[PDB]
């Protein structure tokens, strides 16, 4: 049956430690903020090391 | 280039190489024109798992007849694929201008009645017309 | 010292017209460079028909701000200067007009190949560079060699100059008009034709439009410069004000003739 | 991948000859072709050098005009043509297979070779002649380059070659840094501009023979003395 | 079944009040306090020429210097951007192609189409040439996308409204994906290689993994078609791209969506969407001609590759994120730094 399937996958979504918005919101802007030192298309670089000039 | 090395000549000969059997490739590729059989149409799959692709030639042009017969749903990757078509023989955001021609026993509409051969001659005179306009199009002269 | 002798030979020796024929040029100028504006802004309109149109948008202004320059030269000091810009007024008229005359067939060639019954399903930098150079050398030919110790062969409408290579020059335009005619003429038969054999137009009633505007404005010089060929006997040859401002008029109808005739140069004019 | 060469034998002094080489078990179209030279007592000299597709054809300082080169796609084959024969030309004469695109491993197949008796430029040097080994010890060899091989992009055009007794040249680095297929991994070297060593780490068995360095970074391709081993 | 409806209705109201006791804001509404990077200037630095018809796909090598395309010409180029050399050329096996792939190894490329047949090709033989290597065949209708595992593992999906896992080798299915009501346009491979995002026309998404055969979760708030879906590098995100004139980012962890970026001049679809090495610079193609570089963190700025005069079909960026390539209706790849 459906109705058994969605039964089962919605109690086993809510059997998951869920998180606060902010805590994925955090770690991803942290992820960021991080690697942010290396971003080429936004962190300028010396032409002559660019092989596509 | 003098300021390169050995191999990088031999490395461009060979990208030249390549460009030239590309351009060889499309120009044969751009003569062929295309027919999307629905469905008179019995008499048109003799005369001239999924879905049947099939080559033939007629008056010195060559053609190519996609059946799709089968396909009686919404086309999800089917319309979005066949924008590349010059006419859909029979018998939505993608087909509003593509003509149609239709056989019987913007978007320009067609009948004919049919031995008979006009079944392939017909459809061959659509052909031209379908592509008329569309260079008239880019000439600014219509 | 030739220009003073030359010109009492002839008798011609001895300004709001220009004030409006100046105005006419602007007006011109405005009309080709919003053309160019309009076809600079659409990202469809980059296949090589627009840039031939372009082409000829840019010739056209070439010819008005030129003419606008003799314009603003009229003077006195005309008969009292060194003949180097008598010279140079004559050759930009030649260099300006022929060159229109050659983008206009460039285009016509365009048309009449895209579609022909070979390529119905290189050349553009080759032809427009073509163009410009054909007619700058043109151009330039009066003062290599072909000028009148021939005052006999001295000419009328433009005194120090000499009397066959206006018969050159006009028998090259009525060639290049001959050919138009001929190319779009056989544009039409082929559609007509080809469009009608099928039994599923309103082609012609744009076609000799684009002649039709055209005779008219080259016309009126074409024969007054035949009338050149007496001294000082036609005195209508010295006349020439209204005549070859129709010739530079003809400036004036190609920022409509050649857009103003399909939808998408419409909206993109309107907005 | 088989390439077979003839057209080898014994001339008298004066007159011409020809070569030629047999391609069988890959697209022959797509590679360009070396003509190289070994004297009967001596070390390697590259002959000649010609290109996919024709248009490039390259000769030697010191016997130019005399020969030429040529190929034929249809039927697979490569020739080569020579002239005036004089003493110095009495050698045994390789063809090499070789292709050039990002990536790829020229110079990585030798044909067989064929016996011919007849009755400014960059420098390698090799360091020595031979040197006594034993089973099991680790081995290494150093030539030494009159020029800075090394480029603005990071190539450099050395490689290194050994031959076995009786049989033919087979690569084993090329671009002075680089492991070839069907190599075992023992093999290995690297250096610096104008400096260059290959190490061979416990030296087993059937690496005996002649080792060579060559150049690639501009015609003529030049080689080296040689070195030998002996167990 | 009441009983069974009753207590689904029951636990979607558990879902719902563990939702509000969680969810206060989103990521554009918070990470506001990072500088905007305002106005960002990109220009073409070469430009690929060759393809002669509308291009579909782009994928790039992990050496970020060679990549491949193709185009529905039946052809599938690999190139060098950085000299503009032309490395390979691969003549199909038909036209109606719409997926490409590249091996992580360099070895193999992988494409498919409406023939309802998966092809993969050897790059690095013997021969000195290129042959095709292996045709899966199995499913029914047409092929949407496929992405390399390893050298010995594909997975695709079909208009069959299923996906399947294949290994190269057998010949034979050795997973199949079932569940969905219409066709499968799109899927995304992860950077660690265990699990799938996958979007059809349903107006939903579904998260497999290869080792169980069983989603964990359905992902829905679109109203129409799903043509584009992507990852986040970091593992915990991917960005949609809907009909609706609207794109989408979508949390895992957050039981939601977490971005919105739509505009009133967008009255069309989405043709594709990628993102930024760090994260920084979503890129989305349009019926509208342009490509929009929309920011991630702000919601609200943008940059464009104005140069294309058709529509965008294609982009994607380097492993090392210096460079980025657009292919497009109008036939050409377009290198941008
Ligand atoms: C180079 C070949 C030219 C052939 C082209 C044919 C049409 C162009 C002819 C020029 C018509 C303009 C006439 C006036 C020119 C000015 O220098 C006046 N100031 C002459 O004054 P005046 O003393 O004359 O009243």
């Amino acid at each position: 049956a459906q109705a058994r399937k969605l039964v089962e996958q919605l109690k086993m979504e809510a059997n998951i430690d869920r998180i606060k918005v902010s805590k994925a919101a955090a770690d991803l802007m942290a992820y960021c903020e991080a690697h942010a030192k290396e971003d080429p298309l936004l962190t300028p670089v010396p032409a002559s090391e660019n092989p596509f000039r | 280039g003098c300021t390169l090395s050995a191999e990088d000549k031999a490395a461009v000969e060979r990208s030249k190489m390549i460009d030239r059997n590309l351009r060889e490739d499309g120009e044969k590729a751009a003569r062929e024109v295309k027919l999307l059989l629905l469905g008179g149409k019995s008499t048109i799959v003799k005369q001239m798992t999924g879905i049947v692709e099939t080559h033939f030639t007629f008056k010195d042009l060559h053609f190519k007849m996609f059946d799709v017969g089968a396909q009686r749903s919404e086309r999800k990757k089917w319309i979005h694929c066949f924008e590349g078509v010059t006419a859909i023989i029979f018998c939505n955001k993608w087909f509003t201008d593509t003509s149609i021609i239709l056989f019987l026993n913007t978007k320009e509409i067609y009948t004919h009645f049919t031995t008979d051969t006009k079944n392939v001659q017909f459809v061959f005179d659509a052909v031209t017309d379908v592509i008329i306009k569309n260079n008239l199009k880019d000439c600014g002269l219509f | 010292d030739i220009i003073v002798r030359h010109y009492n030979y002839t008798g011609k020796l001895n300004k709001l017209t220009s004030v409006v024929f100046i105005l006419i040029c602007c007006f011109i100028i405005l009309e080709n460079i919003f053309v160019l504006l309009t076809i600079w802004k659409t990202k469809k309109f980059h296949r090589p028909m627009y840039y031939f149109i372009g082409n000829l948008a840019l010739s056209d202004l070439l010819a008005g701000v030129a003419y606008t320059a003799n314009l603003l030269l009229s003077g006195a000091t005309t008969y009292k200067l060194t003949p180097a810009q008598w010279f140079l007024r004559e050759g930009s008229m030649f260099v300006a007009l022929s060159a229109s005359v050659w983008s206009l067939l460039a285009i016509a060639i365009e048309r009449y190949i895209t579609m022909l019954k070979m390529k119905l399903h290189f050349r553009l930098f080759l032809l427009i560079s073509a163009c410009w150079v054909i007619s700058l050398i043109l151009g330039g030919l009066p003062i290599m060699g072909w000028n009148c110790s021939a005052l006999s062969s001295c000419s009328t409408v433009l005194p120090l100059y000499h009397k066959h290579y206006i018969l050159f020059c006009t028998t090259v335009f009525t060639l290049l008009l001959l050919s138009i005619v001929i190319l779009y003429c056989r544009i039409y038969s082929l559609v007509r034709t080809r469009s009608r054999r099928l039994t599923f137009l309103a082609l012609l009633k744009t076609v000799i439009i684009v002649l039709s505007v055209f005779i008219a404005c080259w016309a009126p010089l074409f024969i007054l410069l035949l009338l050149d060929v007496k001294v000082k006997t036609c005195d209508i040859l010295f006349r020439a004000e209204y005549f070859l401002v129709l010739a530079v008029l003809n400036s004036g109808t190609n920022p409509i003739i050649y857009t103003l005739t399909n939808k998408e140069m419409r909206r993109a004019f309107i907005r | 991948v088989q390439l077979v060469e003839s057209g080898g034998g014994l001339v008298q002094p004066g007159g011409s000859r020809k070569l030629s080489c047999s391609a069988s078990g890959f697209a022959f179209s797509s590679f360009g072709m070396h003509w190289v030279r070994q004297a009967p007592e001596k070390g390697l000299e590259w002959v000649a050098y010609i290109s996919s597709g024709s248009g490039t054809i390259y000769y030697a300082d010191t016997v130019k005009g005399r020969f030429t080169i040529s190929r034929d796609d249809p039927k697979n084959t490569l020739f080569l043509q020579m002239t005036s024969l004089r003493s110095e030309d009495t050698a045994m004469y390789y063809c090499v297979r070789s292709i050039y695109y990002y990536g790829s491993s020229p110079f990585d197949f030798w044909g067989q070779g064929t016996t011919l008796t007849v009755s400014s430029d960059i420098v390698m040097t090799q360091a020595t002649s031979s040197v006594p080994v034993t089973p099991g010890e680790s081995v290494s060899i150093s030539c030494r380059s009159s020029k800075s091989l090394l480029h603005s992009n990071g190539n450099t055009y050395l490689y290194w070659f050994l031959q076995r007794p009786g049989q033919s040249p087979q690569l084993l680095i090329y671009r002075m840094s680089n492991l070839a297929s069907g190599v075992p991994d023992r093999f290995s070297g690297s250096g610096s501009g104008t400096a260059f060593t290959l190490t061979i780490s416990r030296l087993e068995a059937e690496d005996v023979g002649v080792y060579y360095c060559m150049q690639h970074l501009e015609y003529p391709l030049t080689f080296g003395a040689g070195t030998k081993l002996e167990l | 079944l009441d009983q069974l409806r009753q207590e689904a209705e029951q636990l979607k109201n558990q879902i719902r009040d563990a939702r509000k006791a969680c969810a206060d804001a989103t990521l554009s509404q918070i990470t506001n306090n990072i500088d905007p990077v305002g106005r960002i200037q990109m220009r073409t630095r070469r430009t690929l020429r060759g393809h002669l018809a509308k291009i579909y796909a782009m994928h790039w090598g992990t050496d970020s210097r060679l990549l491949v395309s193709a185009s529905q010409d039946g052809k599938l180029i690999i190139w060098d951007s950085y000299t503009t050399n032309k490395v390979h050329a691969i003549p199909l096996r038909s036209s109606w192609v719409m997926t490409c792939a590249y091996a992580p190894s360099g070895n193999y490329v992988a494409c498919g189409g409406l023939d309802n047949i998966c092809s993969i090709y050897n790059l690095k033989t013997r021969e000195g040439n290129v042959r095709v290597s292996r045709e899966l065949a199995g499913h029914t209708g047409y092929l949407s996308c496929c992405r390399f595992l390893d050298d010995n593992q594909i997975v695709t999906s079909s208009g069959d409204t299923t996906c399947a896992l294949w290994d190269i080798e057998t010949g034979q299915q050795t997973t199949t994906f079932t569940g969905h009501t219409g066709d499968v346009m799109s899927l995304s491979l992860a950077p660690d290689t265990r699990l799938f995002v996958s979007g059809a026309c349903d107006a939903s998404a579904k998260l497999w993994d290869v080792r169980e055969g069983m989603c964990r979760q359905t992902f829905t708030g679109h109203e129409s078609d799903i043509n584009a879906i992507c990852f986040f590098p970091n593992g915990n995100a991917f960005a949609t791209g809907s009909d609706d004139a609207t794109c989408r980012l979508f949390d895992l962890r957050a039981d939601q969506e977490l971005m919105t970026y739509s505009h009133d001049n967008i009255i069309c679809g989405i043709t594709s969407v990628s993102f930024s090495k760090s994260g920084r610079l979503l890129l989305a193609g349009y019926d509208d001609f342009n490509c929009n570089v929309w920011d991630a963190l702000k919601a609200d700025r943008a940059g464009v590759l104005a140069g294309h005069d058709n529509r965008v079909s294609c982009l994607g960026v380097t492993d090392d994120g210096m460079a980025v390539a657009t292919g497009s209706w109008d036939s050409f790849l377009k290198i941008w730094n």
